[PDB]
RNA sequence: AGGACGACAUUAGACGAAUCAUCUGGAAAGAUGAAUCAAAGAAGGUAAUAAUCCUGUAGUCGAAAAUGUUGUCUCUCUUGAGUGGAUCCUGAGUACGACGGAGCACGUGAAAUUCCGUCGGAAUCUGGGAGGACCAUCUCCUAAGGCUAAAUACUCUCUAGUGACCGAUAGUGAACCAGUACCGUGAGGGAAAGGUGAAAAGCACCCCGGAAGGGGAGUGAAAUAGAACCUGAAACCGUGUGCU
RNA sequence: AAGCAGUAAAUGUGGAGCCGUAGCGAAAGCGAGUCUGAAUAGGGCGUUUAGUAUUUGGUCGUAGACCCGAAACCAGGUGAU
RNA sequence: GACAAUGGUAGGAGAGCGUUCUAAGGGCGUUGAAGCAUGAUCGUAAGGACAUGUGGAGCGCUUAGAAGUGAGAAUGCCGGUG
């Protein structure tokens, strides 16, 4: 979920990146089914 | 003024210049020769080639400031302060009644900061005040 | 100065109208500036042109720059171009302007008081129906052009309308053209003595 | 667009038509030039205000 | 949280005042005579320039129907206040910190106020937050759940108007069967081109000619308005020539 | 001024606001004076009252800002007949 | 009435002419408007009239207002014709 930003360096010069989030397979809850699974929950 | 008639006030109003108009006009180059007499024509905004409207600098600034009342307070019947924002004085970040003039009255001058000198005239008068 | 009030032929009574208001005797600088006020303020700015920002065309170069032979060129819409963009047309914008208050109020005794200087003659009156009588009561003498000024809005005295010349407001109406496009006017009574009231 | 006020006159305050103005040299470099020192004191403009005049003048 | 009885408005329309004569004319609304209406002298039309010739205009009237909006009855759904303070409850991976970002007029800066990713990670009304780092005090609030009309923005469209806006190289690209001829494989680019006359009365008939076109004879106020049609400038092309 | 009223009005309302009647200092602040200064020296700015609203003309700024012209950059498409 | 001054590019300053629209007033027009053409006309200039021919329906004038207000040059754009 969203994330894209700068990523300004020494002399301050910016180009854009994208902040990636943490992901993971998972047994899920709604049905016994793998998923991609955010950290921050876990 | 019967609108068939109209005349405007003497030494109001005169014709716009047109420049670039043909050449007896006076005005045909229209200004300029050669130069950034050019349509873009930034001269810069203010400036040569060596920024002297640069040189160092001194500054700070904090809350304060008041509205001067000169012992010209001399307007006005007898008695009272601060109600002649209904005769003389205007906006008031708070009313300080200087010196100068010289006092011909006698009348409280219920005032936020009384300068001194207009402090013995107007006591020297009758009345004084304070806050 | 008593002003001779007088009722659809024969005369009646008298009034004293108040002199600075109808006896200024006339500014008239400031009336100009009025009368060209108001004539700003009745126009509406809804001249406009397409620049070439505007024109319904391209900007493709018409021919690459170099080595053709015919004049370097930018659009077929650059404004040298038949049915190219026009240079500086006139644009929507607002003529009105504004002037100081006492300026109206000094402009509007002098319109009035140059009214006095002339003739503008008074009457009580008016009447419950709809009639060219109006025409008929132009037996009070009076000439081409007037305004009928009166008290208030007097729906009847007002459907004097499509007689030509005549014109018909209040009195915290009246303006300074209508004034005196005039030639004649006639404050009724109960006006004239409001005129004479807001000064 | 009113027209900004250049922010660069920090650097004058209006006297009663003319500009106070800072001076000189002050700091760096003091280990030279002594009776140069004591040249705290003001400025104007003259010719300059030739140039400066409008935008400096939200400034009144 | 969905539906039954009439007011007004939208989508056809109806009524609507008052002029005649002569002159000039191809034709009069013009001119000059006398008239008249007006809550109607706005506008457009009619053989020239019309308040009274026509379409209308001020004003008045009008809806079987179908939406549309509302007045009020029906229809639902509804128990609103105050004291007391003993133990519960007031939104947990949140507020907050660190790091790399991003947003606040505010460029990391003394940088509060607020969001993102990533690891860390609270308190529990003797609570938590804010008051431009931060701490005490004081004052003001109660985050981590959600909904909420009006004032505001805009005009492809509809109806009614307006302009010291254009008047056919202008004004829409487009007043003409224009996004069309035409051009490109394609995305795409894109013109030129309005005007007979009041009325087609658009030249019966004779003539030269295969026809085209023309001269008579005719229509017309005018065709030296004949269709490639109002006016018809200039470049340019011709015939005649007074002086050379 | 916005807003309210009025026929897209010259026009009544609205005194928030703005400029002006006081200046000097970075400021606290003092005030016809104040700043620097130990100084009641000298010196700087200032006092000896005229402004303010509207507006024709001149000029500047912000806008493409007199007009026509790049080679080129970027973004989104369209093309291997 | 004497008496001075009056070449001039960049450029400053001044007075004006003409165009379209608008307001008010005042007029002209089928017994012929505008436009077009022609003339031996008038004013210091831009520029103004007049008469005749063409044209066949609109247009000046005064005073003030406002401008898409003036072309000979841009290898300018469009049309026509050399
Ligand atoms: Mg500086
Ligand atoms: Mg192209
Ligand atoms: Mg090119
Ligand atoms: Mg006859
Ligand atoms: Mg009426
Ligand atoms: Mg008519
Ligand atoms: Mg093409
Ligand atoms: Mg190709
Ligand atoms: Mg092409
Ligand atoms: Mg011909
Ligand atoms: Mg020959
Ligand atoms: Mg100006
Ligand atoms: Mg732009
Ligand atoms: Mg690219
Ligand atoms: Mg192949
Ligand atoms: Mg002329
Ligand atoms: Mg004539
Ligand atoms: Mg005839
Ligand atoms: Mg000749
Ligand atoms: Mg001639
Ligand atoms: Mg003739
Ligand atoms: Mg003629
Ligand atoms: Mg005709
Ligand atoms: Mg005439
Ligand atoms: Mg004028
Ligand atoms: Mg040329
Ligand atoms: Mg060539
Ligand atoms: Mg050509
Ligand atoms: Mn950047
Ligand atoms: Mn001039
Ligand atoms: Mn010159
Ligand atoms: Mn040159
Ligand atoms: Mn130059
Ligand atoms: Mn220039
Ligand atoms: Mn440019
Ligand atoms: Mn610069
Ligand atoms: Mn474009
Ligand atoms: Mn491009
Ligand atoms: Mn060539
Ligand atoms: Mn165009
Ligand atoms: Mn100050
Ligand atoms: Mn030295
Ligand atoms: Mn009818
Ligand atoms: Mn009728
Ligand atoms: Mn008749
Ligand atoms: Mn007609
Ligand atoms: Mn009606
Ligand atoms: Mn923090
Ligand atoms: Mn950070
Ligand atoms: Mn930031
Ligand atoms: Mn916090
Ligand atoms: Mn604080
Ligand atoms: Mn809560
Ligand atoms: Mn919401
Ligand atoms: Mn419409
Ligand atoms: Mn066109
Ligand atoms: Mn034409
Ligand atoms: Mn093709
Ligand atoms: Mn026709
Ligand atoms: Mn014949
Ligand atoms: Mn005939
Ligand atoms: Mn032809
Ligand atoms: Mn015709
Ligand atoms: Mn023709
Ligand atoms: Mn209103
Ligand atoms: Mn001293
Ligand atoms: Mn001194
Ligand atoms: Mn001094
Ligand atoms: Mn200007
Ligand atoms: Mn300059
Ligand atoms: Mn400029
Ligand atoms: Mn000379
Ligand atoms: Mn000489
Ligand atoms: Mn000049
Ligand atoms: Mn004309
Ligand atoms: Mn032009």
């Amino acid at each position: 979920s969203t994330g894209n930003r700068r990523s300004h360096a020494l002399n301050s010069t910016k180009r854009r990146w994208n902040a990636n989030l943490q992901k993971v397979r998972i047994l899920v809850d709604g049905k016994p089914k793998k998923v991609w699974v955010s950290a921050r929950a876990l | 003024m019967k609108l068939h008639e109209l005349k405007p006030a003497e030494g109001s109003r005169k014709e716009r210049n047109r420049v670039g108009r043909g050449v007896a006009t006076g005005n045909g180059k229209t200004s300029g020769r050669g130069h950034k007499g050019q349509k873009a024509r930034s001269g810069g905004g203010v400036r040569p080639g060596f920024e002297g409207g640069q040189l160092p600098l001194f500054r700070r600034l904090p809350k304060r400031g008041f509205t001067n009342i000169n012992r010209k307070e001399y307007a006005i019947v007898n008695l009272d302060q601060l109600n002649k924002f209904e005769d003389g004085t205007e906006v008031t970040p708070a009313l300080l009644v200087e010196s100068g003039v010289v006092k011909n009255e006698k009348s409280g001058i219920k005032i936020l900061g009384n300068g001194s000198l207009d402090k013995k005239l107007t006591v020297k008068a009758h009345k004084f005040s304070a806050s | 100065n008593y002003d001779v009030l007088k009722l659809d032929g024969t005369k009646s009574g008298s009034i004293e109208l108040s002199d600075a208001v109808f006896g200024i005797e006339p500014n008239n600088s400031v009336l100009f500036e009025a009368i060209n006020l108001q004539r700003a303020s009745l126009r509406q700015g809804t001249h406009a042109v397409k620049n070439r920002s505007a024109v319904s065309g391209g900007g493709r170069k018409p021919w690459k720059q170099k080595g053709t032979g015919r004049a370097r060129q930018g659009t077929i819409r650059a404004p040298q171009w038949r049915g190219g963009g026009i240079v500086f047309g006139p644009t929507p914008r607002s003529y009105a302007y504004k002037m100081p208050k006492k300026m109206r109020r000094l402009a509007l005794r002098s319109a009035l008081s140059f009214k006095a200087q002339e003739n503008g003659l008074t009457v009580v009156d008016a009447f419950n129906f709809e009639a060219p009588k109006t025409k008929e009561f132009k037996n009070v003498l009076s000439t081409l052009e007037q305004p009928k000024k009166v008290l208030v809005v007097t729906e009847n005295e007002d459907v004097n309308v499509e007689l030509s010349a005549r014109n018909i407001p209040g009195v915290q109406v009246t303006t300074a053209q209508g004034l005196n496009v005039l030639d004649i006017t006639n404050a009724d009574s109960l006006v004239i003595t409001e005129a004479a009231a807001k000064k | 667009p009113k027209m900004k006020t250049h922010r660069g006159a920090a650097k004058r305050v209006k006297r009663t038509a003319s500009g106070q103005l800072k001076r000189s040299r002050a700091f760096t470099s003091h280990l030279f030039a002594n009776k140069s020192t004591k040249q705290k004191r003001q400025l104007r403009k003259a010719r300059l205000v030739s140039k400066s005049d409008m935008k400096r003048v939200k400034q009144l």
